[PDB]
RNA sequence: GGGGGGGGCAAGUGUUCUUCGGAAUGACUGGGCGUAAAGGGCACGUAGGCGGUGAAUCGGGUUGAAAGUGAAAGUCGCCAAAA
RNA sequence: UUAGAUACCCUGGUAGUCCAUGCCGUAAACGAUGAGUGUUCGCCCUUGGUCUACGCAGAUCAGGGGCUCAGCUAACGCGUGAA
C-alpha cells in the first residue's frame, strides 16, 4: 500500500493506533498530476533565428524581435532596418548615458 | 495466433509498467483492433484511436494504468462453448477473474459473452 | 446510452447525445433516475458527478419531440416526461451523497435544472447559461423558481423573465458557480476528485477548492446591474415593470433598457405572466413544493392551451425559424388576471 | 494568477535538467527547465494546508536544514513559532548528524564539551519539513522507515529512492535567485491559525 | 496511567533540558565548576530517557496475540565463536500477522530478544470470509515460490509446517497451499508475507467500475 | 545387550521385495544451459516449424444443433435394501 | 645447478617456424553468454554516413566502448540484457 493508504488500511484493520497527522494528511492530499510520457518539449520564443545572429552584432533586441515580427508578416529582409532602429536607440541611449 | 499481436500486447504492458500514458503501434490489425476495444469496454484502457483503415498501419492507444499482463497466444487451439468452464480456470488467478478471450464466427468475444451466446471458436489471450 | 465512467469511488453517469446537443429525453432522464436510485443505497460509491460532452453540457428538453408527441392528444406521453423530470430534480435535491456538476458549454433551458440542487458546481470561461422557456411559450421550470428565486434583490426576476447569459465569472461572483476552473486543466481536477478515498463533504470541498475558487476579478459584470434593476424589476407586475421600462425608453442608460425590452418582447405575453407566477410566488417556498407548483403549471399550459401558444415557439424557434411566432394573440395588454390561474387551477 | 506573476519573478520555475520526473516541465531553454508554476503553487496549497491542519492537534514539526543560506530566513521561525524552542532551534543549527530519529533514545552521554554542541533532544516529530540538497538523507530514510510524512523541496536532482518515498514534494527548484524568502508563507501559517 | 508516566518522564526530561541548556549556554569561562553537574545530570537524563524505549519490553509494547518461534546457530571464527539467531511470528487469529528476526548468545535469550520486537513492523492480511482466502495466487521470493488456492469451508488447512503456523493464526481455516523451490524456513516466512499481501479482494478490484457480485 | 517402564498401532502386527507419491528428481500442467551439468568453433541450406496488411470468395479445419454408437462390470452422484 | 635432476639457469644445436600445394578438422575455437524480432530512464564517450548551421553546435543513422533509473540474479553482477 501507498504511504497514504497503507496507513489508513493499517489503522482500520486495527494494526497500530492512530498517528497524530492522519486527519490532516487526508484533509490535504498530495499534489498529483496527470501521468505523462517522456519528451520534455523544447520550448522556444518565436523570435529565435535572429537574436543569436544580432547579439553577435551588438538584451533589448532579444525581445524587440517581437516588435519586428509584428510587421514581419510582410518583412522581406527588414533585419537591416531593425538593426538600424537598434543603432538609433543605442545612439540616443548612449548620448543620454554619457550626458549623465 | 500471430506474433504482431503478442507484440502489441507486450508493448502495452511494458509501457504501462514503465509509466508512460500514450503509445503508438505501427503494424496494426483487425484482430488487434477488436482486442483493444474489448479491453477498453471491459475497463482496462482509455482510448484506442486507430488511424489508417487501410494500406499503412498506425494505432495510437492511450492507457489508464491497470494491471494488464495479457499474453497473446501463438499456438492455435480449439475452444468449444462448454469447455470454457474448465479451461478459463488456467488463468493466473484460477478462480476469481481474468477474461480468456475467444474468437467466434459471430465476432470476437470474451468468455462471459461466449458462455452466454453458447458459441465457440479459438482462444487468443488472457487478462491479468 | 449514457456514459458511465466508474473510477475508484467516484461513479459519473454522463448522459450524452452529441447529435442532439446533449438534449434530454424521457429515456435519458429515466435511466439516470435508475442509476441514482441504485447508487443511493450503496456502500461502495462515495459521491456522484455530472458531466457532458466535448461541445456542451446541457441544451434543451426535447420539447420539439413533445410537440410532435402532443399534436395527437395522449396525456401520459407528456405527463410522464414531466413527472420523471420533476421527481428527478426532487431526488437530485434529496440525495444522501455529494453531487458535483461541471459546466463548460451552453447550459440552457433546463440546463442547470439537473445540476444546481446538489453540492458543488464548477464553471468555465465559455460556460453560457440562460432559461428561454418564456420564449418558447413555457416557463422556467423545475426548480429554476428555487435557484433563481433565492438571489439578490429582484435579480431572479431579471434572470428568469428576460433570460440573459450566465457565464463563469458571473456565476462565481453571484455565487451561481461554487468554483471555477479553466478548460484544458479541468481533468486535472477530475482525476484529483476521482482518486480521493474520502467520504465527508467537509474535506472534498477543501481538496477541490485547492483548484476551486481563485478568481473574482470582474469589473463590468454586474457592477451596477443591481441598482439598474432595483429601479424597475422591483415593481409588482410584469406589465408595470415593462411600462416603467417604456417610460425608461430613456436618454442615458437606454442602450440597456432597449435590449432588455427586446429580449422580453421575444417571449409570449401570458408566459411573461407565468414567469412572475413562478418567482414572486416561489421566493419563499421550498423545492419539492415549488416543484409540484411548476408541475401543475407544466401539465396545464400544454394540454389546456387556451391563451398562450405552447406549440408555436416549438414550430418557429427550431422547426421554422427563430422569428417570434404568434404566441401573443392576447398580448400582455389584454391578459386576463385569471389566465394565470386558468393555468394554475388544480391548486386544490 | 498575480501570485504566478510573483513566482515567475522569483527566479524559480527555471532550473537545469538533472531530472527523473517530467510531470512538471513546461519545456526547456538549454540551461534551464521550466516547471509548471501552477503545480508549484498547488503543491504549496496542499502541504501548507496540511501543516495548518496538523496545527489543530499541535503536533511537533522539527524542520531540517543544512545549507546555511536560508539560515536567517528559517531562524525567524521554529523559535516562538511552530515548535517554539529557540534552544532546539540551536540543535537544528547544528544537527541532522548522528544516530538519528530512530535510535533517538540513544545514550549520547559522552560530551567532553570542548568547542562542541552535542544537543540530542528526543521526541517523535509527527511530521517533517526539510530544505537542502542531499546531505540530510538520513532524515528522509528514517522518516520513510518509521512512517513519518515529510515535506521536502525537490529539484530535478532527486533519486527515485527519495522522490517516491517522500510525500508532499514542493518542487520549488531554488535556482539563479538562490535562497529567497519562501518560508514566510508557512510563517503566515500556524500563527493567527491556532484559535 | 500510561499518559501519567509518559508526561512524568517528560517532566524529568524537561528539567534535564532546562539545566543542561543553561549549562551549555554557559560556554564562557572556567571549566570544571559546571562540567561536574554536566556529567551528573546528563547521566541522569540517560537513565530516565531510555526507560521510555525500555517500556515496550514486557507489559505494553506487548499485545495479547500469540507468537511462534524459529532458531538456528550462526558462527564467527575468531576462535570458534558461536551465537544464536531466532525468528518470531505474531498473529491474533483475526489477521494482523507480523514477525521479527534477531540474534543473541543462547536460545531462550534469542527467543526473548525477539519476543518484544515481533510486535513492530506489522502487516495486516484480509481473510475473506473469516475462514479462507479471496482467490488463487502465485507469489515468489528470491527462489521460493508459493501458490494459494481457497477451499470450500470444510476441507481444512492443507499446508506444510512453516506455512501452516502462519495461515493458522492469521485466521484462515480452508486454504490449500503449495510452496515449491527452496525448502528453507526464513524464505517461507516472508514468502507467506510477500504472498498474502498480494491478494486483491473484490474491495480492491473495485479499483475501476463494477460492483463484483459474489454469485450468492 | 538385559530388567522395569512407557508410545504407536491391533488379530493382527515388523522386516524384505515389489509400483506410485514426496520427486518441479525429464518440469505439457511443472525446470534449466554467464560464473554451478549443460549454447554446437562457425555459418550455409534440406526437409520441418513458425512467420505483414487490407478487399473477395469457398466452407477442409473451426464451430452450433439431431440421431447412432461409444459392451456390460468399473470410477462417480443419488437412492434405496446390507451389515 | 642438487640429497638427486631427465628440469628450471648458460652455451651448442636438427626437426619445426617460412613458401608451394595437398591431408587433417581440432584450442580456455572464451563477451566461458546459440540465432532472430519487437518494446525499454538516461548520461558519458566514440568510427563513419546524412540533414540543419552562423560562433557552434543542433539533429539524425549505423556501429564499438564505459556509467547508470529501473528489471532481474542463490551470490557476483548485466543492463548491444543476464529486462
Amino acid at each position: 500500500g501507498d504511504l497514504l493508504s497503507k496507513t489508513r488500511r493499517l489503522v482500520g484493520g486495527l494494526a497500530t493506533r492512530e498517528p497524530v497527522w492522519l486527519k490532516a494528511m487526508e484533509a490535504s492530499p498530495p499534489p498529483v498530476f496527470p501521468r505523462s510520457n517522456g519528451k520534455i518539449q523544447k520550448i522556444v520564443l518565436p523570435e529565435d533565428p535572429y537574436v543569436r545572429k544580432f547579439a553577435n552584432k551588438h538584451r533589448v533586441y532579444g525581445c524587440r524581435v517581437l516588435e519586428l515580427k509584428e510587421h514581419g508578416i510582410s518583412e522581406g529582409d527588414a533585419m537591416s532596418v531593425a538593426n538600424m532602429e537598434y543603432l538609433s536607440e543605442r545612439k540616443e541611449m548612449k548620448k543620454a548615458y554619457k550626458r549623465l | 495466433g500471430r506474433r504482431i499481436l503478442n507484440d502489441a500486447l507486450r508493448t502495452i504492458v511494458n509501457a504501462e509498467r514503465r509509466g508512460k500514458a500514450s503509445v503508438e503501434l505501427k503494424p496494426i490489425s483487425t484482430v488487434m483492433s477488436s482486442f483493444l476495444r474489448i479491453m477498453k469496454e471491459k475497463g482496462y484502457i482509455k482510448n484506442f484511436q486507430v488511424y489508417d483503415p487501410h494500406r499503412v498501419g498506425r494505432i495510437t492507444v492511450d492507457l489508464q494504468g491497470r494491471v494488464n499482463d495479457c499474453k497473446a497466444l501463438t499456438y492455435r487451439q480449439d475452444v468449444r462453448a462448454k469447455e470454457i468452464e474448465k479451461y478459463t480456470e488456467r488463468t493466473l488467478p484460477t478462480r476469481q477473474w481474468g477474461y480468456v478471450v475467444i474468437t467466434t464466427p459471430d465476432g470476437i468475444l470474451d468468455h462471459e459473452e461466449a458462455i452466454k451466446r453458447n458459441v465457440g471458436g479459438q482462444v487468443l489471450g488472457f487478462f491479468y | 446510452q449514457v456514459l458511465v465512467e466508474g473510477k475508484a469511488k467516484s461513479r459519473a453517469a454522463i448522459l450524452n447525445n452529441p447529435s442532439s446537443l446533449n438534449a434530454l429525453s424521457a429515456p435519458m432522464v429515466g435511466r439516470l433516475k435508475r442509476l441514482y436510485e441504485s447508487w443511493e443505497e450503496n456502500p461502495a460509491i462515495s459521491f456522484v458527478l455530472m458531466k457532458g460532452s466535448g461541445k456542451t453540457f446541457c441544451s434543451g428538453a426535447d420539447v420539439l419531440s413533445l410537440y410532435h408527441s402532443i399534436n395527437e392528444g395522449n396525456t401520459e406521453e407528456s405527463k410522464l416526461f414531466f413527472e420523471n423530470l420533476y421527481k428527478f430534480v426532487y431526488l437530485q435535491g434529496t440525495y444522501l451523497k455529494p453531487n458535483i456538476a461541471i459546466m463548460d458549454g451552453v447550459t440552457m433551458g433546463c440546463g442547470g435544472g439537473i445540476s444546481l440542487p446538489g453540492m458543488f458546481r464548477v464553471a468555465t470561461d465559455k460556460t453560457v447559461l440562460a432559461h428561454p422557456e418564456v420564449q418558447i411559450g413555457f416557463h422556467p421550470d423545475a426548480g429554476a423558481s428555487y435557484y433563481l428565486s433565492r438571489l439578490p434583490g429582484y435579480l431572479g426576476e431579471y434572470l428568469a423573465l428576460t433570460g440573459q447569459k450566465l457565464n463563469g465569472v458571473e456565476m462565481i461572483a453571484c455565487g451561481l458557480a461554487t468554483h471555477y476552473c479553466l478548460n484544458a486543466r479541468l481533468p486535472l481536477i477530475e482525476e484529483r476528485i476521482g482518486k480521493l478515498l474520502t467520504d465527508d463533504p467537509a474535506v472534498i470541498e477543501d481538496s477541490l477548492a485547492q483548484y476551486g475558487d481563485l478568481v473574482y476579478p470582474d469589473s463590468s459584470s454586474v457592477l451596477h446591474k443591481i441598482e439598474l434593476i432595483d429601479k424597475y424589476f422591483g415593481l409588482d407586475t410584469v406589465e408595470e415593470i415593462i411600462e416603467a421600462m417604456e417610460n425608461e425608453a430613456a436618454n442615458s442608460c437606454n442602450e440597456w433598457c432597449k435590449k432588455t425590452l427586446k429580449q422580453i418582447k421575444e417571449a409570449s405575453p401570458l408566459s411573461l405572466k407565468i414567469t412572475l407566477q413562478s418567482i414572486r410566488e416561489g421566493r419563499f417556498q421550498t423545492l419539492d413544493q415549488c416543484l409540484t407548483h411548476e408541475y401543475r403549471i407544466s401539465i396545464c399550459g400544454v394540454s389546456k392551451v387556451v391563451s398562450g401558444d405552447f406549440c408555436e415557439g416549438i414550430r418557429a424557434r427550431l422547426v421554422d425559424k427563430d422569428f417570434a411566432p404568434k404566441w401573443d394573440p392576447p398580448r400582455l395588454e389584454d391578459v386576463s388576471k385569471d389566465m394565470v390561474d386558468c393555468y394554475f387551477t388544480p391548486a386544490s | 494568477v498575480i501570485q504566478k506573476l510573483l513566482n515567475t519573478g522569483a527566479h524559480l520555475g527555471r532550473r537545469a535538467a538533472e531530472h527523473h520526473f517530467k510531470q512538471y516541465a513546461y519545456g526547456t531553454r538549454n540551461g534551464m527547465t521550466i516547471i509548471d508554476s501552477d503545480k508549484t503553487l498547488i503543491c504549496l496549497r496542499s502541504a501548507a494546508h496540511f501543516v495548518a491542519n496538523l496545527a489543530h492537534m499541535r503536533g511537533n514539526i522539527f524542520f531540517v536544514n543544512t545549507n546555511p543560506l536560508f539560515d536567517e530566513i528559517i531562524e525567524l521561525t521554529s523559535r516562538r513559532i511552530q515548535g517554539d524552542s529557540y534552544n532546539h532551534n540551536r540543535a537544528m543549527n547544528l544537527w541532522k548528524m548522528g544516530g538519528f530519529l530512530t535510535n533517538s533514545y540513544s545514550p549520547k552521554k559522552f560530551r567532553s564539551r570542548h568547542k562542541k554542541l552535542c544537543f540530542g533532544p528526543t521526541t517523535m516529530p509527527d511530521c517533517v519539513v526539510v530544505f537542502d540538497s542531499e546531505r540530510k538523507s538520513s532524515v528522509i530514510l528514517e522518516a520513510s522507515k518509521l512512517q513519518i510524512p515529510v515535506v521536502a523541496i525537490v529539484d530535478p536532482n532527486v533519486p527515485l529512492e527519495f522522490f517516491e518515498k517522500i510525500t508532499y514534494p514542493v518542487p520549488a527548484r531554488d535556482s539563479v535567485k538562490f535562497v529567497y524568502l519562501f518560508c514566510n508563507v508557512i510563517t503566515k501559517c500556524f500563527v493567527a491559525e491556532q484559535m | 496511567e500510561r499518559d501519567d508516566i509518559l508526561l512524568e518522564k517528560l517532566n524529568a526530561i524537561d528539567k534535564k533540558l532546562e539545566i543542561k541548556l543553561s549549562e551549555l549556554d554557559h560556554t564562557f569561562g572556567k571549566k570544571g565548576k559546571r562540567l561536574e553537574e554536566e556529567i551528573r545530570e546528563l547521566a541522569e537524563d540517560r537513565n530516565a530517557l531510555t526507560e521510555k524505549k525500555r517500556q515496550p519490553l514486557y507489559r505494553k509494547g506487548y499485545d495479547v496475540h500469540v507468537i511462534d518461534v524459529k532458531k538456528v546457530c550462526k558462527v564467527t571464527k575468531g576462535g570458534r565463536v558461536e551465537r544464536y539467531t531466532a525468528l518470531m511470528v505474531c498473529g491474533n487469529y483475526e489477521g494482523i500477522i507480523g514477525y521479527a528476526k534477531a540474534k543473541a548468545e543462547t536460545g531462550q535469550s534469542a527467543m526473548q530478544k525477539a519476543y518484544e520486537k515481533c510486535f513492530q513492523n506489522l502487516h495486516y492480511v484480509e481473510r475473506h470470509e473469516e475462514h479462507t482466502i479471496a482467490h488463487a495466487i502465485q507469489t515468489s521470493y528470491k527462489k521460493t515460490k508459493l501458490y494459494l488456492w481457497p477451499a470450500p469451508t470444510t476441507t481444512g488447512m492443507k499446508a506444510g509446517r512453516v506455512v501452516k503456523t502462519i495461515l493458522l493464526l492469521a485466521g484462515f481455516k480452508n486454504i490449500k497451499s503449495k510452496v515449491i523451490g527452496s525448502r528453507n524456513s526464513y524464505n517461507t516466512v516472508k514468502a507467506v508475507l510477500k504472498a498474502l499481501n498480494a491478494v486483491e479482494t473484490p474491495k480492491d478490484v473495485q479499483e475501476k467500475f463494477g460492483r463484483t457480485v459474489v454469485e450468492k
